[PDB]
């Protein structure tokens, strides 16, 4: 992830103002799970949906 | 509640060894003894009310915390 | 189109929910107690 640089899949985060802005770290681990979700895949065992 | 421990701490005979104590969800017992000197059949002239104040533990084995010491004159009852 | 923020700044003072819950949850205590103290003391004054 470059700096000043937003990916295509980001999560967000709120400020005391009332808005939602791009975190990096927070939105940086959503993706390790994905890359993980892609080479190894995720399970959903025991869920109930 | 917590507005009761205040009216208590509002008091002058409700004194303890440490006001620091936590007085919520606690159960207290008052083994008080009263002495009094009269001047009429109703109108007292001197009133002592002493006795420990004890607290429930999670065992309910009561224990001493503070002391009552109420002093008064010309009373018409026991507060 | 436009938008008018006629708020005095109450989007800055944060976590306002309990910030407010408190401001009044104090009054009730500071108020209720003095409804309790005032009466028992008066009551006290009535037995002696």
């Amino acid at each position: 992830i470059p700096r000043e640089t937003i990916p295509f899949l980001h999560l967000r985060k709120k400020t005391p103002a009332g808005d939602w802005k791009y975190d990096r770290q927070l939105s940086s681990l959503f993706l390790d799970g994905l890359e993980k979700a892609a080479f190894n895949g995720v399970t959903f065992k025991d869920k109930y949906v | 509640t917590s507005k009761d421990i205040a009216v208590l701490r509002s008091k002058e005979w409700f004194q303890l060894d440490d006001e620091d104590f936590d007085l919520l969800n606690k159960t207290l017992t008052f083994e008080t003894e009263t002495e009094v000197t009269f001047k009429n059949a109703n109108i007292f002239s001197s009133v002592k009310c002493f006795g420990p104040i004890k607290v429930e533990l999670p065992t309910k084995e009561t224990v001493e915390i503070g002391i009552v010491d109420y002093e008064a004159g010309a009373s018409h009852g026991n507060p | 189109p436009v938008m008018a923020d006629l708020n005095g700044g109450l989007q800055f003072v944060p976590e306002l929910k309990e910030f407010t819950a408190k401001l009044r949850k104090e009054l009730v205590e500071t108020s209720e107690v003095r409804k309790a103290v005032s009466i028992e003391t008066a009551l006290e004054h009535k037995v002696v």
